[PDB]
């Protein structure tokens, strides 16, 4: 009925009622058809003796009795009976086979990229869903955005957009399609503007992972602004802490930010000599640790649609031959050596050659850099006095001047986007579009891993704090008295042992600053804080034909083991205040620019902890909206997806978090009118106290609340 | 909360924030009272001046340290540098920062127990701490084995340490130091006409000492050569124009560390105490010491004591052993680098005293346990 003005795309979003009228009366019974696990599916139908094309016979306690039919295509699992991992596995399935990509998810918003052109998002014949709320129309994204237009336009308060991103496609279109629709609602385009520019982030902050070919390594937070009545104004993107580490150390078969390779594509000659440099990547460390080229990608487009990009902002010759310039200075820093003095404990410089192209470069003095590195200078009370240097000290400040550079450099570009997608009147409310990382599990885990998986282990536990206090609210909605530990934040206050300032990041400073202090030592300081005195802090099992662990912490995605080695490499960043004197004098105005505006501490881990805080703060004062997007499979072919990918990224998706929460319900959550008319075989007073436990229900004002593992009965 | 690190000493306070690269005031440990009149009505004369302030007022002032050669000897002095160095020069309130105070092996008890009753008593610190400056300095340089000689104002004293462990049976404090060769450049320049007997005298002599001295790595030759020629004579210039030219004093001033003779002591050189130091180790650490000797504080900062000191010790020690003096550029202030760097510790945090043990076990909480 409601339904039928969505046409060829009703048949999409929600099907007629025939075939549904059909579906919710199939012959299934609950004690002949269970879920048992599987080698390649993982988990199955079956009919202890089971058979559904293979037969095993298992332990009568690890089966999951499949749903019942009456529930077998709804959008939102927060309403069946039977709340486990094959559940909600074989729903999804069923329903993309079906076709409907969009669904429902508690609080979420689980949406599955169909490879397959789709009328569902255009034209406005679908975008009709102005005024309504989420629960009554087809379960769209578009009518998600909708509420958080009436919610920042009721209550005159900021909302979030949290998307998970690390998927390689599915982000951008869907990002697209919902910012295409704000321009639609609150009516050369700003979308227009934003893609045009996309490709400086794109060279900028994404490089080939491991499991990927483009992977955004920050968070872009896209700050779309209304006005005061609810007209769209400019938009301001904001951008967040960086895998700056990524400037000089990069594993095996992977490889840093894409400008470099881009550049080095010997495309244009004219920068190739400008920067004095070869094309070789084998002759600079900073980008030769892991892969020099993927052949998935071409270079010279890139470059070229790099400088596309150049053009259509607002940059001149200055404002890209300089960067240019700072790229390849960063890149002739990687082959700086330096031996100590003969005798005795100081670095000593032995060739100049890529000191003379650096200091030609960013207007600097080729003798002033080499001392000023090799004799750096504090302010002693109201003196100066200088400092030795070993060479490893000396390597630390070279690495972390390139990555202050490039990382201050990239802020800069942010801002000067910002400033050129920026011409409006005085406006007052916007709308959150927070693109982050995902989770990861990769088979060798390292230190920028455990990183990311803090981030997301926060966002989670925000997450979590949300759907919590708008559950109590519901609760107290109902009248329905019913009280718990909070499970926005106790069950995950106990994993963030890496922040309280003895756990695992704050003992690794502590070792940074310790004299001599070794991987081993560091080891050791672990296992006397944390072993057998924490229930997440777990040996890791190392069967010999993996690459060795260290250590084991249990996240909400699982148990993940990680390697140690290396890692007083990864946090160290000792600044140099001399070369930094240096840049803010530099002849470049770039340099100047950049370094503008009574030290030897610096660490990755503080700054990447102090940056994840302050956009929590940025979070916690609006109210946030999630979205959840899945690569069905990895051959990209539409119709079907593989099982256990989608699973593991289910699972580390997170919406099996909120299964697992809801399962403390009462998630079902029904009125009377339905159950008494459903279940009227023999007003639901009378009803529920003919019969199983009084506590399976609460009655109140014409809700009936359940209990996962009722309903597979009735 | 951060907290304060204050590193006494006999002849310099320097305090800073724990975490920064270097102290953030660094005055001299002095307090001066007015000697004359004071005619001028409504000039708002003080009744003393602290720090610096009593070294540009100089002039008119008797100038005193509390601190004679490590030990506190005037507390009301040592109260009132105190109160300075919180309220005027970090502008802090000390109520709000544990502080961890510096001082040297082998002095009185009294001295730490009255240090933990003034902190707690007359400051409200919620929590300190005593360490030893060998120790700081050794966190320092780099490095958890060497023997250490530390060098300040008042005090003289080497200690070993090896994988983290001292070596208490082996520690050799001495009690000449920066004040004793600055009394000892006062009286040699008297031979050739120079008269210094005022306390701000002694702080000019102290500029000498501090500008024009070296050590000779051949005493005997040098001396024979500024015999001969006069090609070693340098000219200083008193704040009042005058200038004073001065010959073989330059090295025999600082040669007193080599030869404590000079002043009538006993003892014998700081060569020759590092070497005992380090024989009176366990026979296997001791390859490991000779090549990890570390210098610090500011009367280890003359021009070629490095190369006079492993010239000495390696006449001493077997010809098989490699003698390397670790004499970093900034050592005059590693002590403070040092603790600085260990109040900043993670794992530091429980070796507070904190207020309630002090109000529990009295002020004997301080060597008793911490
Ligand atoms: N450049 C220098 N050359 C020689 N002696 C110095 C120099 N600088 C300081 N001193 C001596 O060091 C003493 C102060 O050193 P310092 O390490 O501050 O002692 P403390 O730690 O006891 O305050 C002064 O007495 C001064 O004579």
């Amino acid at each position: 009925a409601q339904m039928a003005d969505f046409g060829a795309a009703a048949q999409y979003l929600r099907k007629s009622e025939k075939e549904r009228l059909e579906a919710q009366t199939r012959p299934f019974d609950i004690r002949t058809e269970c879920f048992v696990p599987d080698d390649k599916e993982e988990y199955v139908k079956a009919k202890a003796e089971t058979e559904n094309g293979k037969t095993v016979t298992i332990k009568e306690d690890q089966v999951m009795q499949q749903n019942p039919p009456k529930f077998d295509k709804i959008e939102d699992m927060a309403m069946l009976t039977f709340l486990h991992e094959p559940a909600v596995l074989y729903n999804l399935k069923e329903r993309y086979a079906a076709w409907m990509i969009y669904t429902y998810s508690g609080l979420f918003c689980v949406t599955v990229n169909p490879y397959k052109w789709l009328p569902v998002y255009n034209a406005e014949v679908v975008a009709a869903y102005r005024g309504k709320k989420r629960s009554e129309a087809p379960p769209h994204i578009f009518s998600i955005s909708d509420n958080a237009y009436q919610y920042m336009l009721t209550d005159r308060e900021n909302q979030s957009i949290l998307i998970t991103g690390e998927s390689g496609a599915g982000k951008t279109v869907n990002t697209k399609r919902v910012i295409q629709y704000f321009a639609s609602i609150a009516a050369g385009t700003l979308e227009d503007q934003i893609i045009q520019a996309n490709p400086a982030l794109e060279a900028f902050g994404n490089a080939k992972t491991v499991r990927n070919d483009n992977s955004s390594r920050f968070g872009k937070f896209i700050r779309i602004h209304f006005g005061a009545t609810g007209k769209l104004a400019s938009a301001d993107i904001e951008t967040y802490l960086l895998e700056k580490s990524r400037v000089i150390f990069q594993l095996k078969a992977e490889r840093n930010y894409h400008i470099f390779y881009q550049i080095l594509s010997n495309k244009k000659p004219e920068l190739l000599d400008m920067l004095l440099v070869t094309n070789n990547p084998y002759d600079y460390a900073f980008v030769s640790q892991g892969e020099v080229s993927v052949a998935s990608i071409d270079d010279s487009e890139e470059l070229l649609a790099t400088d596309s990009a150049f053009d259509v902002l607002s940059f001149t010759a200055e404002e890209k031959a300089g960067v240019y310039k700072l790229t390849g200075a960063i890149m002739h820093y990687g082959n700086m050596k330096f031996k100590q003095k003969q005798r005795e404990e100081q670095a000593e410089p032995d060739g100049t050659e890529d000191a003379d192209k650096s200091a030609y470069l960013m207007g600097l003095n080729s003798a002033d850099l080499l001392k000023g590195l090799c004799h750096p200078r504090v302010k002693v009370g109201n003196e100066y006095v200088t400092k030795g240097q070993s060479v490893q000290q000396v390597y630390y400040s070279i690495g972390a001047l390139a990555k202050s550079v490039y990382e201050k450099m990239f802020n800069w570009m942010v801002t000067r986007i910002n400033a050129t997608l920026e011409t409006k009147q005085p406006r007052q409310y916007f709308i959150g579009v927070l693109d982050i990382a995902g989770f990861e599990i990769f088979d060798f885990n390292s230190f920028e891993q455990l990183c990311i998986n803090f981030t997301n282990e926060k966002l989670q536990q925000f997450f979590n704090h949300h759907m919590f206090v708008l559950e109590q609210e519901e609760y107290k909605k109902e009248g329905i008295e019913w009280e718990f530990i909070d499970f926005g934040m106790d069950l995950q206050a106990c994993i963030d042992l890496i922040e309280k300032p003895m756990g695992i990041m704050s003992i690794l400073e502590e070792e940074c600053m310790f004299p001599k202090a070794s991987d081993m030592t560091f080891k050791a300081k672990l296992y006397d804080n944390h072993l057998g005195k924490s229930n997440n802090f777990q040996k890791p099992r190392n069967v010999k034909g993996k690459q060795e662990a260290h250590f084991s912490l249990v996240h909400y995605a699982g148990t993940v083991d990680y390697n140690i080695m290396g890692w007083l490499e990864k946090n160290k960043d000792p600044l140099n205040e001399t070369v930094v004197g240096l840049y803010q004098k530099s002849s470049l105005k770039l340099m100047a620019t950049l370094f503008s505006t009574k030290s030897s501490f610096q660490t990755v881990s503080a700054l990447h902890r102090e940056n994840l805080n302050k956009l929590m703060t940025n979070l916690k004062t609006t109210h946030p909206h999630f979205v959840r997007c899945i690569i069905p499979n990895e051959r990209k072919a539409p119709g079907v997806m593989d099982n256990p990918l989608v699973m593991h990224q289910l699972r580390c998706n997170g919406v099996l978090e909120g299964i697992r929460i809801c399962r403390k319900g009462f998630p079902n959550r029904i009125l009377y009118g339905d159950f008494r008319q459903r279940y009227r075989i023999l007003g639901a007073e009378k009803l529920l106290g003919s019969l199983i436990d009084h506590n399976q229900y609460k009655f109140g004002h014409t809700k009936v609340f359940f209990k996962a593992g009722l309903l597979g009965l009735l | 909360t951060t907290a304060l690190v204050c590193d006494n000493g006999s002849g310099l306070v320097k305090a800073g924030f724990a975490g920064d690269d270097a102290p953030r005031a660094v005055f001299p440990s002095i307090v001066g009272r007015p000697r004359h009149q004071g005619v001028m009505v409504g000039m708002g004369q003080k009744d003393s001046y602290v720090g610096d302030e009593a070294q540009s007022k100089r002039g008119i002032l008797t100038l005193k340290y509390p601190i004679e050669h490590g030990i506190i000897t005037n507390w009301d002095d040592m109260e009132k540098i105190w109160h300075h160095t919180f309220y005027n020069e970090l502008r802090v309130a000390p109520e709000e920062h544990p502080t961890l105070l510096t001082e040297a092996p082998l002095n009185p008890k009294a001295n730490r127990e009255k240090m933990t009753q003034i902190m707690f008593e007359t400051f409200n610190v919620p929590a300190m701490y005593v360490a030893i400056q060998a120790v700081l300095s050794l966190y320092a340089s780099g490095r958890t084995t060497g023997i250490v000689l530390d060098s300040g104002d008042g005090v003289t004293h080497n200690v070993p340490i090896y994988e983290g462990y001292a070596l208490p049976h082996a520690i050799m404090r001495l009690d000449l130091a920066g004040r004793d060769l600055t009394d000892y450049l006062m009286k040699i320049l008297t031979e050739r006409g120079y008269s210094f007997v005022t306390t701000a005298e002694r702080e000019i002599v102290r500029d000498i000492k501090e500008k024009l001295c070296y050590v000779a790595l051949d005493f005997e030759n040098e001396m024979a050569t500024a015999a001969s020629s006069s090609s070693l004579e340098k000219s200083y210039e008193l704040p009042d124009g005058q200038v004073i030219t001065i010959g073989n004093e330059r090295f025999r001033c600082p040669e007193t560390l080599f030869q404590p003779s000079f002043i009538g002591m006993e003892s014998a050189g700081i060569h020759e105490t590092t070497y005992n130091s380090i024989m009176k180790c366990d026979i296997d650490i001791r390859k490991d010491l000779y090549a990890n000797n570390v210098l610090s504080g500011g009367t280890t900062m003359y021009p070629g004591i490095a190369d006079r000191m492993q010239k000495e010790i390696t006449a001493l020690a077997p010809s098989t052993m490699k003698i390397k003096i670790i004499a970093p550029p900034e050592r005059k202030y590693s002590v403070w680098i040092g603790g600085s760097i260990l109040a900043s510790l993670s794992t530091f945090q429980q070796m507070w005293i904190s207020k309630q043990e002090y109000d529990e076990a009295g002020p004997s909480i301080v060597h008793r346990k911490c």
